[PDB]
Protein backbone atom coordinates (compact mmCIF):
# COMPACT_ATOMS: atom_id res chain seq x y z
CA UNK A 1 0.00 0.00 0.00
CA UNK A 2 0.99 3.69 0.53
CA UNK A 3 3.02 2.83 3.38
CA UNK A 4 6.42 2.04 1.54
CA UNK A 5 6.18 5.98 0.43
CA UNK A 6 6.16 6.70 3.81
CA UNK A 7 8.24 4.94 5.48
CA UNK A 8 9.42 1.23 6.12
CA UNK A 9 7.60 -1.19 3.47
CA UNK A 10 4.94 -2.90 5.59
CA UNK A 11 3.14 -5.93 4.44
CA UNK A 12 -1.11 -6.27 4.20
CA UNK A 13 -3.62 -8.04 2.33
CA UNK A 14 -4.52 -6.89 -0.91
CA UNK A 15 -8.48 -7.12 -0.62
CA UNK A 16 -7.58 -5.01 2.86
CA UNK A 17 -5.96 -2.15 0.83
CA UNK A 18 -8.49 -2.19 -2.25
CA UNK A 19 -11.44 -1.74 1.22
CA UNK A 20 -9.15 1.29 2.56
CA UNK A 21 -8.90 2.25 -1.21
CA UNK A 22 -12.78 2.31 -1.07
CA UNK A 23 -13.33 4.25 2.48
CA UNK A 24 -11.02 6.89 0.75
CA UNK A 25 -13.65 7.65 -1.46
CA UNK A 26 -16.81 7.62 0.72
CA UNK A 27 -18.35 4.26 0.09
CA UNK A 28 -18.58 1.64 3.48
CA UNK A 29 -16.00 -0.50 2.97
CA UNK A 30 -18.38 -4.12 3.11
CA UNK A 31 -19.69 -3.33 0.01
CA UNK A 32 -16.10 -4.34 -1.67
CA UNK A 33 -16.76 -7.87 -0.27
CA UNK A 34 -19.75 -8.88 -1.20
CA UNK A 35 -18.52 -8.30 -4.71
CA UNK A 36 -15.11 -9.33 -4.60
CA UNK A 37 -15.25 -11.70 -7.44
CA UNK A 38 -17.34 -9.21 -9.87
CA UNK A 39 -14.78 -6.80 -9.50
CA UNK A 40 -11.67 -8.69 -10.08
CA UNK A 41 -13.39 -10.16 -13.47
CA UNK A 42 -13.62 -6.27 -14.29
CA UNK A 43 -10.18 -5.64 -13.24
CA UNK A 44 -8.63 -8.39 -15.07
CA UNK A 45 -11.16 -7.64 -18.34
CA UNK A 46 -11.09 -3.95 -18.51
CA UNK A 47 -6.83 -4.01 -18.46
CA UNK A 48 -7.13 -6.52 -21.60
CA UNK A 49 -8.75 -4.04 -23.78
CA UNK B 1 -9.00 -10.85 9.54
CA UNK B 2 -11.74 -9.13 6.99
CA UNK B 3 -14.77 -9.74 9.30
CA UNK B 4 -16.02 -11.29 12.77
CA UNK B 5 -19.14 -13.65 12.68
CA UNK B 6 -21.16 -14.05 15.66
CA UNK B 7 -25.05 -15.25 14.51
CA UNK B 8 -24.48 -15.23 10.88
CA UNK B 9 -24.72 -11.84 10.64
CA UNK B 10 -21.31 -10.35 9.57
CA UNK B 11 -19.17 -7.51 11.32
CA UNK B 12 -16.80 -5.06 10.26
CA UNK B 13 -14.57 -2.53 12.23
CA UNK B 14 -15.95 1.07 12.56
CA UNK B 15 -12.39 2.47 11.96
CA UNK B 16 -9.17 0.03 11.78
CA UNK B 17 -8.54 -3.40 12.01
CA UNK B 18 -8.93 -6.75 13.63
CA UNK B 19 -5.70 -8.39 15.22
CA UNK B 20 -4.92 -11.41 17.05
CA UNK B 21 -1.41 -12.73 18.93
CA UNK B 22 -3.25 -16.13 19.22
CA UNK B 23 -4.86 -15.81 22.21
CA UNK B 24 -7.68 -13.40 21.55
CA UNK B 25 -8.84 -11.02 18.89
CA UNK B 26 -8.75 -6.93 19.47
CA UNK B 27 -9.51 -4.35 17.21
CA UNK B 28 -6.57 -1.37 16.48
CA UNK B 29 -6.64 1.71 14.52
CA UNK B 30 -4.24 2.21 11.61
CA UNK B 31 -1.14 3.65 12.44
CA UNK B 32 -0.30 3.29 15.95
CA UNK B 33 -0.65 -0.11 18.37
CA UNK B 34 -3.54 0.31 20.78
CA UNK B 35 -5.61 -2.69 21.11
CA UNK B 36 -9.01 -2.28 22.62
CA UNK B 37 -11.93 -5.08 23.00
CA UNK B 38 -14.28 -5.64 20.93
CA UNK B 39 -17.43 -4.11 20.79
CA UNK B 40 -20.85 -3.01 19.38
CA UNK B 41 -19.56 -0.19 19.13
CA UNK B 42 -16.80 0.48 17.09
CA UNK B 43 -18.34 -2.44 15.14
CA UNK B 44 -21.24 -2.64 12.61
CA UNK B 45 -23.45 -4.88 10.73
CA UNK B 46 -24.32 -5.32 7.59
CA UNK B 47 -25.43 -8.34 5.65
CA UNK B 48 -24.91 -12.51 6.17
CA UNK B 49 -21.57 -14.37 6.84
CA UNK B 50 -21.64 -16.57 3.34
CA UNK B 51 -20.65 -14.19 1.09
CA UNK B 52 -17.53 -13.01 2.76
CA UNK B 53 -15.04 -14.62 1.92
CA UNK B 54 -12.09 -15.54 4.87
CA UNK B 55 -14.20 -15.03 7.69
CA UNK B 56 -13.35 -15.96 11.30
CA UNK B 57 -15.71 -17.51 13.72
CA UNK B 58 -15.62 -15.78 16.86
CA UNK B 59 -18.26 -13.62 19.85
CA UNK B 60 -18.43 -9.99 20.13
CA UNK B 61 -19.01 -8.43 23.26
CA UNK B 62 -21.69 -5.89 24.42
CA UNK B 63 -21.22 -3.73 27.14
CA UNK B 64 -25.25 -2.72 27.95
CA UNK B 65 -25.85 -6.54 29.70
CA UNK B 66 -23.93 -6.53 32.68
CA UNK B 67 -25.09 -2.49 33.03
CA UNK B 68 -28.75 -4.08 32.52
CA UNK B 69 -29.30 -6.26 35.16
CA UNK B 70 -29.54 -3.12 37.56
CA UNK C 1 -5.80 10.80 34.58
CA UNK C 2 -2.46 10.48 36.07
CA UNK C 3 -0.35 11.30 32.65
CA UNK C 4 -2.42 13.84 30.73
CA UNK C 5 -1.49 17.11 32.22
CA UNK C 6 -4.36 19.52 32.72
CA UNK C 7 -6.72 17.45 33.09
CA UNK C 8 -9.90 18.69 35.12
CA UNK C 9 -12.86 17.19 37.28
CA UNK C 10 -16.13 17.36 36.02
CA UNK C 11 -19.43 15.32 35.62
CA UNK C 12 -19.96 13.36 32.85
CA UNK C 13 -23.96 12.45 32.36
CA UNK C 14 -25.14 9.21 31.07
CA UNK C 15 -28.27 8.54 28.93
CA UNK C 16 -28.78 4.91 30.77
CA UNK C 17 -29.62 7.11 33.77
CA UNK C 18 -33.35 8.27 33.17
CA UNK C 19 -34.10 4.88 32.01
CA UNK C 20 -32.07 2.48 34.35
CA UNK C 21 -35.41 1.26 36.09
CA UNK C 22 -36.53 -0.83 33.70
C1 LIG D 1 0.74 -14.47 24.78
C2 LIG D 1 0.12 -13.32 25.55
O1 LIG D 1 0.79 -12.68 26.29
N1 LIG D 1 -1.28 -12.99 25.39
C3 LIG D 1 -1.85 -11.84 26.18
C4 LIG D 1 -3.13 -12.26 26.80
O2 LIG D 1 -2.89 -13.37 27.69
C5 LIG D 1 -3.73 -11.12 27.58
O3 LIG D 1 -4.99 -11.53 28.12
C6 LIG D 1 -3.95 -9.90 26.69
C7 LIG D 1 -4.46 -8.75 27.53
O4 LIG D 1 -3.38 -8.04 28.06
O5 LIG D 1 -2.71 -9.49 26.00
C8 LIG D 1 -2.05 -10.64 25.28
C1 LIG E 1 -16.22 -23.92 9.29
C2 LIG E 1 -16.95 -23.45 10.54
O1 LIG E 1 -16.34 -22.93 11.41
N1 LIG E 1 -18.37 -23.65 10.67
C3 LIG E 1 -19.07 -23.17 11.91
C4 LIG E 1 -20.32 -23.93 12.09
O2 LIG E 1 -20.00 -25.32 12.32
C5 LIG E 1 -21.13 -23.42 13.26
O3 LIG E 1 -22.39 -24.07 13.26
C6 LIG E 1 -21.35 -21.91 13.18
C7 LIG E 1 -21.97 -21.46 14.48
O4 LIG E 1 -21.27 -22.02 15.55
O5 LIG E 1 -20.11 -21.17 12.97
C8 LIG E 1 -19.34 -21.70 11.78
C1 LIG F 1 -5.09 -18.06 2.49
O1 LIG F 1 -4.51 -19.22 1.70
C2 LIG F 1 -5.02 -20.52 2.15
C3 LIG F 1 -4.49 -21.60 1.25
O2 LIG F 1 -5.25 -21.65 0.08
C4 LIG F 1 -6.55 -20.56 2.13
O3 LIG F 1 -6.98 -21.81 2.66
C5 LIG F 1 -7.14 -19.45 2.95
O4 LIG F 1 -8.57 -19.41 2.74
C6 LIG F 1 -6.60 -18.12 2.59
N1 LIG F 1 -7.04 -17.13 3.63
C7 LIG F 1 -8.06 -16.16 3.30
C8 LIG F 1 -8.51 -15.15 4.34
O5 LIG F 1 -8.53 -16.16 2.21
C1 LIG G 1 -0.24 27.81 32.83
O1 LIG G 1 0.85 28.84 33.04
C2 LIG G 1 0.97 29.26 34.44
C3 LIG G 1 2.14 30.20 34.57
O2 LIG G 1 3.32 29.54 34.20
C4 LIG G 1 1.18 28.08 35.37
O3 LIG G 1 1.11 28.55 36.71
C5 LIG G 1 0.14 27.01 35.18
O4 LIG G 1 0.56 25.82 35.89
C6 LIG G 1 -0.07 26.63 33.76
N1 LIG G 1 -1.34 25.82 33.68
C7 LIG G 1 -1.28 24.38 33.75
C8 LIG G 1 -2.56 23.57 33.67
O5 LIG G 1 -0.23 23.84 33.88
C1 LIG H 1 -10.73 14.78 41.06
O1 LIG H 1 -11.26 13.42 41.49
C2 LIG H 1 -10.39 12.72 42.44
C3 LIG H 1 -11.12 11.51 42.96
O2 LIG H 1 -12.06 11.93 43.92
C4 LIG H 1 -10.02 13.59 43.62
O3 LIG H 1 -9.11 12.87 44.46
C5 LIG H 1 -9.36 14.85 43.15
O4 LIG H 1 -9.06 15.68 44.30
C6 LIG H 1 -10.24 15.61 42.23
N1 LIG H 1 -9.46 16.79 41.70
C7 LIG H 1 -9.54 18.05 42.39
C8 LIG H 1 -8.76 19.25 41.87
O5 LIG H 1 -10.21 18.16 43.36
Amino acid sequence: GWTFGAGAALQIPFAMQMAYRFNGIGVTQNVLYENQKLIANQFNSAIGK
Amino acid sequence: APAICHDGKAHFPREGVFVSNGTHWFVTQRNFYEPQIITTDNTFVSGNCDVVIGIVNNTVYDPLQPELDS
